[PDB]
């Protein structure tokens, strides 16, 4: 009879970190999330993926609707007439994969649509629209997505898209802290639950969709997103709440960025720009825009990193040097 | 500073705080 160990076995509890997701939607937040699932616990078990199918079919059905009434407010022609049937045939078959199934009669509506003239011809115009981008991802693998034995990929799941209207709240370790991170989805709750969330935080993330430099003005705006975006990060960086906090800026989307800036001028954006329209520049640019709107004390810098959120390798080195940033600052 | 209970916005919330 060996008398049982130490319970604790010489372990300590676990130092805690608390991260702020911030940022405007499509910003890249929930990816982050997922990401940091993927990287610091065990990712999406086959019973959880399974459980986004319904979500990829309704992203796909919802992205190929946006921009087929795209075409109507834009006055684009299909390539080919027969195609005004399919469309409507969309619209029937909409509410028909609720149940994780897209029937073959839906998958080639969709196939046909997405392969016209004039919807790919609107497809290159999503900036008018401020179409998400994740609609590509899966209108071009449909083939794959739609046979009956489909099981979402880890990157499937990365690229779905969920309503997030509240705080949601995750949990992570790494090198040995405990990071309690608090993606802020939404725009509105109660006071007592702002105040609980912003307490003791650590480290602010905060989320900037490069790409969306080029997006048309819609009616529900006063500004462009990006502005809409400066605004909110200067909110959020001179707050009483964090004087003192570790703000990190994810210039994110950086891929779709580097496609954008080759024929979409960044004066789109910033009409005052005098700089060329290549990638590091204009990226350089945006950095410069966010980064001015810091006026906390000199010590008190921005933590800024370029980033693709949805490339697994690129989060997880960035988010290395974020965790030796907050140590430091610790 | 109302009550806690009370739904807010983010910009709401910021304002009060400062
Ligand atoms: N190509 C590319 N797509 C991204 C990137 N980040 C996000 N996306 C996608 O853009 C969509 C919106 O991102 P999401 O995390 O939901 O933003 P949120 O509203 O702040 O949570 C999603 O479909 C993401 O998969 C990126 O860095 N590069």
């Amino acid at each position: 009879l060996v008398p049982r160990g130490s319970h604790m076995d010489g372990e300590k509890a676990a130092k805690e970190v608390k991260l702020l997701l911030l940022g405007a939607g499509e910003s890249g937040k929930s990816t982050i999330v997922k990401q940091m699932k993927i990287i610091h616990e065990d990712g999406y078990s086959e019973d959880e993926c399974k459980q986004y199918k319904v979500v990829v079919y309704s992203n796909t059905i919802q992205s190929i609707i946006a921009i087929i009434r795209a075409m109507g407010r834009l006055k684009i022609d299909f390539g080919e007439a027969a195609r005004a049937d399919d469309a409507r045939q969309l619209f029937v078959l909409a509410g028909s994969a609720e149940e994780g199934v897209m029937t073959s009669e839906l998958a080639g509506v969709i196939k046909r649509l997405w392969r016209d003239g004039g919807v790919q011809a609107c497809f290159s115009r999503s900036r008018e629209y401020q179409l998400n981008d994740s609609a590509s991802y899966y209108l071009n693998d449909l083939d794959r997505i739609s046979q009956t034995n489909y099981i979402p990929t880890q990157q499937d799941v990365l690229r779905t898209r969920v309503k997030t209207t509240g705080i949601v709240e995750t949990h992570f370790t790494f090198k040995e802290l405990y990071f309690k991170m608090f993606d802020v989805g939404g725009q509105r709750s109660e006071r007592k639950k702002w105040i609980h969330c912003f307490e003791g935080v650590t480290a602010i993330i905060f989320c900037v969709a490069l790409s969306d430099y080029d997006l048309v003005l819609a009616e529900d705006e006063e500004m462009n997103r990006m502005h809409e975006s400066m605004k909110l990060f200067d909110s959020i960086c001179n707050n009483k709440w964090f004087t003192d906090t570790s703000i990190i800026l994810f210039l994110n989307k950086k891929d779709l960025f580097e496609e954008k800036i080759k024929r979409s001028p960044l004066t789109i954006c910033y009409p005052e720009y005098t700089g060329s329209n290549t990638y590091e520049e204009a990226a350089a640019y945006i950095q410069c825009q966010f980064e001015d709107l810091n006026r906390r004390k000199d010590t008190k810098e921005v933590y800024t990193h370029f980033t693709c959120a949805t490339d697994t390798k690129n989060v997880q080195f960035v988010f290395d040097a974020v965790t030796d940033v907050i140590i430091k600052n610790n | 500073g109302s009550p806690g209970s009370e739904v807010v916005t983010l910009q709401q919330f910021l304002e009060e705080s400062n």
